[PDB]
């Protein structure tokens, strides 16, 4: 009971979280700005997560078991892939952003307009779908692994993801390597001029970083360390790194949105 | 300088103190009676349906 | 719209809002600069220098693929607080003072202090241009002096990180600071961190006064995205 | 203000020919262009149309396929290009201007024309009751107008025209909408229905009021003529 | 100057020796308008900075709107279609006025210029006509008396009176101190008031081109007049949150219509076609619609930024407003 409890505290304040955003920005007129688009659709993917996703994806946790048509298992994982890569991806194109406000003053509103932002939000749609649904529809993933993919998971009722050796580090990289350095080079430079400018007349980006990174590691290390060692984490420790996963679409709504005091309002 | 204007200020308000005038009580009842003599040809006061005005929806 | 007409109509509408989109695109990428000085000071000569009863004039300038649009405000009345209004939005103010008269610098110091503390100004950082000051040095090592109408000069030392120029003889940098002082304790005394001043010691033959406005410019609009952005 | 036509000619059937308009003395590339076609024995007919931003054309039912409209605005040129001739497209074409918004008059400027030889369904019906009438200078002149279906639309327009083509020279515009009069044409013209029914008036009676009078309907697309009313005097 | 300040006193006794009884007296036994719920029913959008004036059109569906990015619009307040948009040579303009007759527009701002576009021309564009030059300040405010006579209002605390087919002022109006920011006609065109900087508002005579009245009473400086659909009232606007309403005959200051709960100042004012009514924009981001003969708050018309301008229609069908944000909102 206490661990449905959890479950419910998580989704229904990332719903609570994305809801109420989405409604701020399209119909108040004030708030119409390129970059302002940005975090309208990055609050709509996170609401997905919420109400698909987290329900179904909690189910398995709870009870230990799966009880549905396999058809269905590679459609609940690729939509779970899809997401989070969108998110992550938002993230990192939202950081860009802010290195380019602030490392170049004078061109900013000419470069940063309603055109880039579209194409961001383009792209940051349009590859994971892509990365997601061949990857998992094509079996690439289960080559090499066939025998121990079914050999323990598959016969017992299950619908846990399982990569091999190549598809695990790639998955690793695409999904965790690049953002995750380019919000890291970005806030660094950032760090330097801001305070290097204070003397003359430094947190918010530490907090942000500490943010991201504390919830997202651990699930990717373990993902890509795991078939090296020979498949030794326990299920329910994985699952939990799933829901500490998970757990980053519940606050990314409240930093990049309460923090800032123009949006008090 | 006071050799002319002074010689102007006298001029424009000693033309200005001629005026007719009026009981201010009386003022008061031209804009009343235009008020009620008007009253039914104001869209703004008495609300219209949305059947005779051009900005319905 | 279910007639011909009406459609021709929203379509000669829909040509007026792609007219008006290109429009802003021009109009997000420009800079705007209003420029405020005296009849005694060079402002009329740094315009020449970077290029009938009219209100207002325009000059254009470039620099690094930048444009910036400094507005001179023409032929007016005495009074600026009614027509101050509509330049809440510029960039920057630049401010020239001729401060080699002895005579015609108190005005000026009311002046800068009307334009700082004006209530319409806040958020409007200012770039202080000190103007004609190879005159000031041909009118101190004669020696007209100072003292005889600021008493406390006589009480003021050069303050301890100043930069002489190469060819500096002693005495005129003293001289120099204290009115650069003088013009810094105004801005100092308000202001609350939301706008700074930017002074300078500008000469008649001049080819940088462009790249000045340039990066203070760009030192501003930086502050002013830092402090968005809560990184300030 | 002038437009200029070129092309004509005579085709032999199976051809193909490019006509053209001109335009000079205006802004071009803010007015809708039409073609207008006229037998030498019947009364005009209305051919296609393009708009000012080339984003909307229509074509006539009768030729779809065949014909193809083009606009130049650099140049200031209309092209209209025509395929496979055949034993119809005898007649004279019109190029005109046409400007669309609140309180406009559209058909209002017509060029000269141009000839053209060759060798050997649920649209709004528009008819006029006669032909022809003789008259006095001085006397008042009734022309009528039917239709076959209402003209009036919700908004509260009535979309009714009147041009009165001299004998010689281009149509002009007479009353644009059923009731409003054109720019320069004299303050003795009126006009006046009831939805279905129309009729043009003439007070006084000059010299110059005599021709053809027509009568064009611009609610639906095929844009119906009517036939014409002669005036001898 | 001794015997200036006798008449003065003179004046004013002639003034005090007539207030029998305020209009509160009389009109405090008439049932109020009570409440009034006025809601938004288009929105034109398309400007770029802010906007500084607006006129309605006498056909009560036109409009013309003026911004700072140098361009002028004319909607269609029906479709919320856009009819023209008509670029400035200078792009600091100030005031817009609409021709009785549909032909004209004018405007002006910082350049002491005063432009005449003609929209009725033989090709399809708008085109200046007439630059009407000899003002030492910028244009503040401006009005067509007919197709051929204009009357503008100055920085150079003088008013003047032009003739657009030769350029040439035909009447200078000499008299305020300070510079003047408003003016208003007549229904009659034979007289109207001037509001300027010096905190006192003008009656002039256009055919003897003479200060006919002097009214005062306000603790700050003018920002907008207007004249009483009648033709006996005006009521003006200041930057104190007041705003009075005198007679031209009585000569004084009837009611006055403010709160204390206002403390910006006032920028535009306007009329109901029966009087009934008296709304003004202020600066906290609103407009207050206020009973005209009782004095009484009713509705409130709640923009992002100051509003900047008003305008109610001729027939009384709508109210456009407009404000800093670049935004035209109507209500009925
Ligand atoms: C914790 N849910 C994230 C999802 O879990 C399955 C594998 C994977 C790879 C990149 S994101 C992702």
């Amino acid at each position: 009971a206490s661990l449905y409890s959890l479950m419910s505290l998580i989704i229904l304040a990332t719903l609570v979280g994305n809801l109420i955003v989405i409604i701020s920005i399209s119909h108040f007129k004030q708030l119409h700005t390129p970059t302002n688009w940005l975090l309208h659709s990055m609050a709509i993917v996170d609401f997905l997560l919420g109400c698909l996703i987290m329900p179904c994806s909690m189910v398995r946790t709870v009870e230990r078991c799966w009880y549905f048509g396999e058809i269905l298992c590679k459609v609940h994982t690729s939509t779970d892939i899809m997401l989070s890569s969108a998110s992550i991806f938002h993230l990192a194109f939202i950081s860009i952003d802010r290195y380019c406000a602030v490392c170049d003053p004078l061109r900013y509103k000419a470069k940063i307009n309603i055109s880039t932002i579209l194409v961001m939000i383009l792209v940051s749609w349009s590859l994971p779908a892509v990365y997601a649904f061949g990857m998992i529809f094509l079996e690439l993933n289960l080559k090499g692994v066939e025998e121990l993919y079914r050999s323990q998971v598959s016969d017992l009722g299950g619908c846990s993801p399982f990569f091999s050796k190549v598809s695990g580090v790639l998955a690793f990289m695409t999904s965790f390597y690049i953002p995750g350095s380019v919000m890291l080079f970005v806030y660094y430079r950032i760090y330097f001029i801001a305070k290097g400018q204070a003397r003359s007349i430094a947190k918010t980006l530490g907090i942000m970083v500490g943010v991201f990174l504390v919830c997202w590691c651990p699930f990717f290390l373990c993902t890509v360390l795991d078939p090296f060692l020979g498949y030794v984490i326990p299920p329910s420790l994985n699952d939990a790194l799933y829901w500490f996963g998970y757990l980053n679409s519940a606050l990314n709504p409240m930093v990049y949105a309460f923090f800032y005091p123009w949006f008090r309002r | 300088a006071s050799i002319a204007q002074a010689r102007k200020l006298v001029e424009q308000l000693k033309m200005e103190a001629n005026i007719d005038r009026i009981k201010v009580s009386k003022a008061a009842a031209d804009l009343m009676a235009y008020c009620e003599a008007h009253a039914k040809e104001d869209p703004l006061l008495t609300p219209v349906p949305a059947s005779e005005n051009p900005f319905r929806e | 719209t279910l007639s011909a007409e009406d459609k021709a109509a929203v379509e000669r509408s829909k040509m007026i809002e792609k007219q008006l989109q290109k429009d802003k695109q021009v109009y997000r990428a420009t800079h705007r600069l209003l420029l405020l000085g005296a009849d005694n000071s060079g402002k009329s000569t740094i315009v020449k220098q970077m290029r009938k009863t009219s209100g207002i004039f325009e000059t254009k300038f470039q620099v690094d693929k930048v444009n910036f649009h400094m507005f001179d405000v023409g032929a007016q009345r005495d009074e600026r607080r009614k027509w101050i209004q509509c330049f809440n939005d510029v960039t920057a103010i630049i401010f020239v003072v001729d401060s080699s008269d002895y005579n015609r610098l108190q005005e000026a110091l009311n002046d800068f202090k009307s334009i700082w503390n004006n209530r319409w100004l806040r958020t409007i950082s200012v770039i202080l241009f000190l103007n004609k000051q190879d005159l000031l040095a041909e009118k101190v090592l004669a020696g007209s002096k100072i003292e005889d109408y600021f008493p406390e000069f006589a009480r003021y030392t050069t303050p301890e990180d100043a930069t002489p120029e190469p060819g500096e003889d002693p005495r005129v940098t003293r001289a120099k600071y204290f009115i650069r002082d003088e013009f810094l304790r105004i801005s100092t005394a308000s202001g609350d961190g939301r706008h700074y001043c930017y002074p300078h010691f500008t000469c008649s033959v001049d080819t940088e006064n462009a790249r000045r406005i340039f990066n203070d410019c760009r030192d501003i609009i930086q502050r002013m995205h830092l402090r968005q952005y809560e990184l300030l | 203000v002038q437009l200029v036509e070129s092309g004509g000619g005579l085709v032999q059937p199976g051809g193909s020919r490019k006509l053209s308009c001109s335009a000079s003395g205006f802004a071009f590339s803010s007015f809708g262009m039409h073609w207008v076609r006229q037998a030498p024995e019947k009364g005009l007919e209305w051919v296609a149309y393009i708009s000012s931003g080339s984003g909307t054309i229509y074509y006539a039912d009768t030729v779809k396929g065949r014909f193809t409209i083009s606009r130049d605005d650099p140049k200031n040129t209309l092209f209209l290009q025509m395929t496979s001739l055949r034993s119809e497209d005898t007649a004279m074409y019109y190029c005109v201007r046409s400007i669309y918004y609140y309180g406009s008059s559209p058909f209002d400027f017509w060029g000269q024309g141009t000839t053209l030889t060759v060798s050997a369904s649920a649209d709004i019906v528009m008819t006029q009751a006669t032909s022809s009438v003789p008259v006095t200078p001085g006397e008042s002149v009734s022309i009528s107008c039917r239709s076959s279906k209402s003209l009036l639309h919700s908004n509260g327009n009535t979309y009714l025209y009147w041009f009165l083509q001299r004998p010689g020279q281009s149509p002009q515009l007479l009353i644009y909408r059923m009731s409003n009069l054109a720019s320069g044409v004299p303050d003795r013209f009126s006009g006046s229905g009831s939805g279905t029914a129309f009729t043009l008036t003439i007070s006084r009676l000059e010299a110059e009021d005599v021709g053809v009078y027509y009568c064009m309907q611009h609610l639906e697309y095929p844009l119906t003529f009517g036939a014409g009313t002669k005036l001898e005097l | 100057r001794q015997e200036a300040e006798q008449l003065k006193n003179q004046i004013r006794d002639a003034r005090k020796a007539c207030a029998d009884a305020t209009l509160s007296q009389i009109t405090n036994n008439i049932d109020p308008v009570g409440r009034i719920q006025m809601r938004t029913r288009r929105t034109l959008r398309g400007h770029l900075a802010k906007i500084y004036a607006m006129h309605w059109g006498t056909d009560s569906r036109l409009l013309v709107s003026a911004s700072q990015d140098g361009k002028l619009i004319i909607w269609d307040s029906y479709t919320t279609n856009k009819v023209h948009a008509i670029p400035l040579r200078s792009s600091w303009v100030m005031t817009c006025a609409y021709a009785p007759s549909g032909n004209y527009v004018a405007c002006g701002g910082l350049d002491n210029i005063c432009s005449i576009y003609n929209l009725k021309t033989r090709e399809g564009n708008v085109r200046v006509s007439r630059e009407l030059a000899g003002h030492t300040g910028y244009l503040s405010c401006c009005r067509f008396l007919d197709d051929n006579q204009i009357v503008t209002s100055s920085g150079d605390t003088t008013c003047a009176l032009w003739d657009i087919e030769t350029g040439q002022q035909t009447t200078t109006f000499t008299g305020h101190t300070g510079d003047v920011m408003s003016l208003s006609l007549a229904p009659d065109t034979r007289l109207f008031v001037s509001g300027a900087c010096d905190a006192s508002a003008k009656l002039w005579d256009v055919r003897e081109g003479m200060c006919r009245q002097t009214f005062t009473g306000h603790e700050s400086d003018i920002n907008a007049i207007c004249f009483f659909p009648n033709g006996n009232a005006f009521a003006t606007g200041s930057d104190d949150a007041t705003c009075r309403l005198f007679d031209l005959r009585a000569d004084q200051e009837l009611m006055t219509y403010s709160h204390d709960n206002i403390i910006c100042g006032i920028t535009s004012v306007s009329f109901s076609k029966s009087g009934r009514l008296l709304l003004a924009g202020y600066d906290d981001f609103n407009c207050n619609v206020w009973d005209a003969l009782k004095a009484d708050r009713a509705g409130v018309l709640a923009h992002d930024n100051r509003v900047s301008c008003l305008g109610v229609t001729d027939d009384g069908m709508a109210v456009a407003t407009g404000s800093w944000d670049s935004f035209l909102k109507i209500w009925n």
